[PDB]
């Protein structure tokens, strides 16, 4: 979910209101590398 | 012996692509997008 810089008087800026207000509240964000599966290629041709 | 000599200009036009395939990100999945945000009703 989403939000907003507060009243910034001191030490606020993960003091938030929410700023899904513009948002939706649910939106989809993804962390780190995509998911991978790795398979060797001209090892497996030469074998075959 | 004897041949002409013709030095000049050409333009190959805006439909020219001599390789097959594709440049630009290669590997990427034939239908994976990118980041990117989008507007919405309520």
């Amino acid at each position: 979910q989403a939000v907003k810089t507060t009243a910034a008087n001191g030490d606020q800026g993960n003091t938030t209101w929410q700023k899904d207000s513009t948002f939706a509240e649910r939106n989809e964000i993804g962390v780190g590398n995509n998911f991978a599966m790795e398979i060797n290629l001209n090892a497996n041709l030469w074998r075959n | 012996s004897t041949y002409f000599d013709i030095r000049g200009v050409l333009d190959r036009g805006p439909t020219f692509k001599p390789y097959s395939g594709t440049a630009y990100n290669a590997l990427a999945p034939k239908g994976a997008p990118n980041s990117c945000e989008w507007e919405q009703n309520e």
